[PDB]
């Protein structure tokens, strides 16, 4: 069987704090 | 490996890999820590 993931599965890519920023 | 073997001889090797990360340090050098100073211009060192 199947379902859609939607926007799940994003994770913090590194152990650095950042705020108010659009990182890539 | 006979003792009569020069590059034919056995060599022991150790490779040290450093888990260098922007994360909690836990193996560090013998360098001592100071007290902490705030609201003044200072030449700091945190975990290297």
């Amino acid at each position: 069987a199947y379902t859609n993931s939607f926007t799940r599965g994003v994770y913090y890519p590194d152990k650095v704090f950042r705020s108010s920023v659009l990182h890539s | 490996f006979q003792p009569t073997n020069v590059g034919y001889q056995p060599y022991r090797v150790v490779v040290l890999s450093f888990e260098l990360l922007h994360a909690p340090a836990t193996v560090c050098g013998p360098k001592k820590s100071t007290n902490l100073v705030k609201n003044k211009c200072v030449n700091f060192n945190f975990n290297g």
